[PDB]
RNA sequence: ACCCCUAUACCUUCUGCAUAAUGAAUUAACUAGAAAUAACUUUGCAAGGAGAGCCAAAGCUAAGACCCCCGAAACCAGACGA
RNA sequence: CCGAGCCUGGUGAUAGCUGGUUGUCCAAGAUGAAUCUUAGUUCAACUUUAAAUUUGCCCACAGAACCCAAAUCCCCUUGUAAAUUUAACUGUUAGUCCAAAGAGGAACAGCUCUUUGGACACUAGGAAAAAACCUUGUAGAGAGAGUAAAAAAUUUAACA
RNA sequence: ACCUCGGAGCAGAACCCAACCUCCGAGCAGUACAUGCUAAGACUUCACCAGUCAAAGCGAACCUUUGAUCCAAUAACUUGACCAACGGAACAAGUUACCCUAGGGAUAACAGCGCAAUCCUAUUCUAGAGUCCAUAUCAACAAUAGGGUUUACG
């Protein structure tokens, strides 16, 4: 099945965002925008939310 | 289902032989109906009682004129079997208004300014 | 019919509007009747007698 | 033994008929498959919805269909027609009302 | 609409079709030491098809036989008139390059 | 509710109500949306747009809160800052 | 009842009074021939 | 019910049962030109567009092209794709053989024809060419419908064009400032000795162009007649308006248009100018107003709408506070 | 007066009751619509009203109008009873 | 009068259930969703009152899909006078039969469902008596008159 | 057995239409991670709740079904459990002929009343049997009437 995961920005701002992946799959780092930032930044897991 | 009759043109496409019979001729056809109510609405559609309500026919055997246009006419398509429809008759012409008081509609569907 | 439809096409529109226009004139007007002096005065002969 | 279809109607249809005016935004017709296709001045909306792009007139016509070359099997099934042969769609079109604007006297500098 | 003129001005499956002494169903085969030469004249044969107007269906061919090989292809025809039947094939006869085999062989 | 409290005859609130919705003065009452904070995951952008508004109650949804809440609620409140300030008046309203 | 029945279903006075006057006449062919030369 | 086509439906002559005998459309591309035609073709049905509506001359061409065949380097150039056209002798090849026509397209899409003379059209058989000089070096031509700064059209332009008398004038279709219809004339030479223009009998004295600001982009037109016998005719707005119209139905019988090019002016500093030292008048400036954006009549409940609904009818964003 | 003609008690409950559904022998007496929120109407005063508090972006104050009777089997507390 | 005594009290228990609910007169007024819910209720629809202002119904032409009939929707005119909105609001809201299109049942049911329409729950005349078929409605008095619907029809086997 | 949602027919042509009605399907996955933010105007499963579509604008780039509130958990952003009886009691089954009350002919059984599938009777046809022989007698497949005695149905 699909887990749902909290992607916290590397950016060193408080930003995460929730992302679905499947349980088989390793863990993820993932580009999204950060609106603090205002620019692309990197996310990565930090611990899984739920299991859906 | 019951629903509303769309009555077909040629129904309304009167034949030489009609033309004898009833005494109406096509040219200079005649500009006036007179309509009256002959059939209860009851027992019938909500939207012939609401043709009939229109045309002002509420009151059965009371003469009603109405225009011989294709609006009026429409709606007396509609509501033909509660209704007689003749035309009006002039012999002296529409009435002036110095004998407006003193016209009769007579049973053969003249208007006379005399009575 | 008498006239062809386009014939009778707004051939009564003025008369129309007008009876619309009365039809629109007696809803607007509704508004309470007046109150005389008179009326209200009225009521003490209730108590009206001869002397 | 059969469960099952108690589902409601989705009350879809024409929302606006020929010659009706509509503002930019209304929704003209809801389908679930393409019973008319946009005209000028129609949008499309994720589930096939026609709405208004201008405030106009609505109107409907009869138009040569010709399905973008993308459109892989719209493509084979003209591909499979006859020399002679034209599609043809119910297409809504919008005939805008006003104009986009006018120009104003603003200041006698 | 249903009831009005433009009724079914949009349809289209009555448009496509998803499925006097005449020919059945014929198999031209063609066995030859060389792929180069069997697919020109496979070309050749089906151009010449195409051109006169002839139903193919089918250009397909032969599994390999080792015994050196010899390519083998498959042309399909249907549809042959009296004198176009003797055109076809004299023609066919006529236009054979080099040390090809032909065959009017029929299905199974 | 209680139309007649036991200790002083007064009509009560539904405190119920006071917990969910807004009243601007002029009679409208706003709330959210039902599900605005649950399983956004799977929510498309537009529903979760549309489930974070603050959105008006119907006349009968507003009688019926009318009826719910004391007079004490449907007062004028001149608060410093208030967000709805320029809500609780209506403009340009035909009938 | 259905709108087929296999017996004859009874019909409307009205619809009984419509076939009735609307049952077919034949003409009379003038003076009886036979009865004619 | 079914109602009869009123005509021919589609698709309906070659409806034929020999379907797998009949030619289908191999390609896309194909049945792309079927359906423009039959989409340019008139139909009984509502249709889109009812709402939204010598010899030896030949031979030589022939002998030109076995030439330019013959040349092989011309072949050679030609497969290897570096061949090209002189684009001057092209242009000029071109206005003397059919520049008129195109010329006549662009004035009809320009609507000159429509606003100068009512929809009556006419060829520019002459190829007139105008140019305004631009400082001494050069000179900006006016192409048919070319783009003009009034800056570069201050001073009067220098006309030229191979014929032999000439009637030269200059409107504005839509410089207009009080009538719509009316237009404004910035000069007119008349009865002018063959080529040379400066003979010409200037009737009324040069204007610069004078598009308003932010009133849009104005469409300037170079007229250019025919005269047969010359005829005696006859910085104000109200002398230089007028009606091309009636100007030219009062002079048809020994006039007839034979030259055309007309160009696209904007605003520019130079317009102020114009309208401040010459005009002496404040010089109006226009605006590009759209509509205002349309709501639906406001409800007292607006059930299931945001808080922005009221927004969108209160008039005045400033907090007010009614008796207090 | 009757004879003539017309006329299928009442209430309630029901889609529909002469109904062979309920209730009623009959007389007298007794026996069953209590009130707020908001409206509306009529006064008072009016950017203010109100005899503190409360309301107020014409409101506020006062009045007027509007919310039944009988009936279980029960449950519990404390007595009284072999 | 014991599957848990009796009395008093809580107690005017509670009852979505049954029954009852008292002057005169006039007027308007009739068949979906959710619900431990279908013996009830809330919202809607309908209904009543008052108010605002302005279009409402009827409605021809034009218009509404491919796949694979009856009609409907929409609205210029026209006949008409109503409609919408604002404020307040109860009650009715899991009906009957008839005609019609269907489904289920057995092309049974005074049977059960959905839809269009009519009538009944409202007056009168008729079909014998008669909720639902037909005629007909707006109210009173008359010792006048013209009408509406409205009454079943049929009798039949020789043979060259 | 079913209870929620969806597709097709009933329901042919705007919308809408039931059932113990005739069939089928779903409780998500794949994708990406602007699949962002805002916002005119609209649709709407006949209420509400909920659910849809969307111009313009800003910002990156150049997507195709399930469930409320409270309550919890998280600093928050957000997230969860069931609530599938799927508008959801936070947590409660069997049984009563020992039973009781309030009612219900709006709801069963006997009975009455409809209906006539079933049942019974009579004719038509002769297949046919009847040693041959249709019709002395009997009788198949059926057809047409009648009855209201069974079993059922309402
Ligand atoms: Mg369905
Ligand atoms: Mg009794
Ligand atoms: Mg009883
Ligand atoms: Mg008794
Ligand atoms: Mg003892
Ligand atoms: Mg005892
Ligand atoms: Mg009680
Ligand atoms: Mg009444
Ligand atoms: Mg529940
Ligand atoms: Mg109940
Ligand atoms: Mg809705
Ligand atoms: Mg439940
Ligand atoms: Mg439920
Ligand atoms: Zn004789």
């Amino acid at each position: 099945k699909n887990i749902l995961v909290r992607m916290v920005s590397e950016a060193g701002t408080g930003f995460c965002f929730n992302t679905k992946r499947n349980r088989l799959r390793e863990k993820l780092t993932l580009l999204h925008y950060d609106p603090v930032v205002k620019q692309r930044v990197l996310f990565v897991e930090k611990k899984k939310i739920r299991s859906l | 289902k019951f629903t509303r009759s769309r009555i077909p043109e040629k129904v309304f496409q009167a034949s030489p032989e009609d033309h004898e019979k009833y005494g109406g001729d096509p040219q200079n056809p005649h500009k006036l109906h007179i309509v009256t109510r002959i059939k209860s609405t009851r027992r019938r559609p909500y939207w012939e009682k609401d043709i009939i309500k229109m045309l002002g026919l509420e009151k059965a055997h009371t003469p009603q004129v109405h225009k011989n246009i294709p609006s009026v006419n429409a709606k007396l398509k509609v509501v033909k079997h509660l209704i007689r429809i003749k035309p009006l008759k002039l012999p002296q012409g529409l009435p002036a208004e110095e004998n407006m008081s003193n016209t009769c509609l007579k049973s053969t569907g003249e208007l006379v300014v005399q009575w | 019919p008498y006239m062809t439809r386009e014939q009778e096409r707004g051939h009564a529109a003025v008369r129309r509007r007008e009876a619309f226009e009365a039809i629109k004139a007696a809803a607007t007007s509704k508004f309470p009747p007046h109150r005389f002096i008179a009326d209200q005065l009225d009521h003490l002969n209730v108590t009206k007698k001869w002397s | 033994k059969n469960l099952g279809g108690k589902s409601s109607g989705r009350r879809q249809g024409i929302k606006k008929m020929e010659g009706h005016y509509v503002h930019a935004g209304n929704i003209i017709a809801t389908q679930r498959h393409f019973r008319w296709h946009p005209g000028a001045h129609v949008g499309v909306g994720k589930n096939k919805c026609l709405y208004a792009l201008e405030e106009g007139i609505v109107r409907y016509t009869k138009e040569v269909y010709v399905p973008h070359p993308r459109n892989t099997e719209a493509v084979d099934l003209i591909t499979r027609l006859p020399k002679g042969a034209v599609l043809y769609k119910t297409f809504v079109h919008v005939v805008p009302a006003k104009p986009e604007g006018t120009f104003k006297l603003v200041a006698m500098l | 609409y249903k009831t009005k003129p433009t009724h079914g001005i949009g349809k289209y499956k009555h448009l496509i079709k998803a499925e006097d002494y005449e020919y059945g169903v014929l198999n031209i085969h063609l066995t030859a030491y060389d792929m180069t030469l069997a697919e020109s004249y496979a070309q050749y044969v089906h151009n010449l098809c195409n051109s006169l107007s002839i139903k193919v269906e089918e250009s397909y061919a032969m599994p390999t036989k080792t015994i050196l090989t010899t390519h083998e292809r498959v042309v399909q025809i249907s549809g042959l008139s009296a004198t176009f039947a003797e055109i076809f094939l004299e023609i066919i006869q006529s236009s054979l390059p080099e040390g090809v085999r032909l065959s009017v062989k029929e299905h199974t | 509710l209680t139309y007649f409290s036991a200790r002083k005859g007064k009509r009560k609130t539904v405190k119920a109500v006071i917990d969910r919705f807004l009243r601007l003065h002029c009679g409208l009452w706003v709330r959210r949306k039902a599900g605005y904070k649950k399983k956004l995951w799977k929510k498309t952008p537009a529903r979760k747009k549309r489930l974070r508004e603050f959105v008006f109650c119907n006349k009968t949804q507003s009688k019926l809160l009318d009826k719910m809440t004391t007079s004490f609620w449907k007062r004028r409140n001149w608060y410093v800052d208030d967000p709805y300030q320029k809500y609780h008046d209506r403009t340009n309203l035909k009938v | 009842s259905k709108a087929v029945t296999r017996h004859r279903r009874v019909m409307h006075f009205q619809r009984q009074k419509l076939m009735a006057v609307t049952e077919y006449i034949p003409p009379k062919p003038a003076i009886h021939p036979s009865c004619l030369p | 019910r079914r109602t009869p086509p009123l005509g021919p439906m589609p698709n309906s002559d070659i409806d034929l049962s020999n379907l797998e005998r009949l030619e289908k459309y191999r390609s896309f591309d194909r049945y792309r030109r079927r359906a423009e035609q039959e989409a340019q073709a008139p139909h009984w049905w509502r249709t889109y567009r009812e709402y939204f509506g010598r010899t030896q001359q030949l031979l030589e061409r022939k002998q030109a092209i076995q030439e330019l065949r013959a040349n092989v380097e011309e072949e050679r150039a030609a497969r290897l794709r570096t061949a090209s056209v002189p684009l001057d002798a092209v242009r000029a090849e071109w206005e003397r053989t059919c520049g008129p026509y195109h010329k006549q397209r662009l004035a009809e899409y320009y609507g000159l024809y429509r606003d100068l003379f009512h929809g009556a059209t006419f060829v520019p058989r002459v190829p007139l060419h105008v140019a305004y000089a631009v400082g001494e070096d050069d000179l900006m031509p006016v192409y048919c419908g070319n783009e003009v700064t009034p800056t570069e059209a201050a001073q009067a332009p220098e006309v030229t064009y191979e014929a032999e008398l000439w009637t030269l004038l200059l409107t504005s279709l839509d410089g207009h400032l009080l009538e719509p219809d009316a237009e404004y004339l910035h000069w007119l030479l008349t009865n002018i000795p063959g080529n040379r223009v400066a003979e010409g009998q200037v009737t009324c004295p040069y204007l610069p162009p004078f598009p308003a600001r932010g009133s849009g982009i104005h469409r300037l037109a170079f007229l250019l007649f025919k005269q047969d016998q010359p005829i005696d005719f006859s910085y104000q707005l109200a002398q230089r308006t007028f009606r091309t119209f009636d100007f030219y139905k009062k002079h048809q019988e020994t006039m007839t248009p034979a030259g055309l090019s007309f160009f696209q002016c904007r605003w520019d500093d130079s317009v102020t100018y114009i309208f401040h030292q010459l005009l002496d008048m404040r010089e109006p400036v226009f605006e590009f107003v759209r509509p205002p954006p349309y709501h639906p009549k406001q409800k007292r409940f607006p059930h299931r709408q945001p808080l922005r609904y009221l927004d969108r009818y209160r008039d005045s964003h400033e907090p007010t506070y009614g008796i207090y």
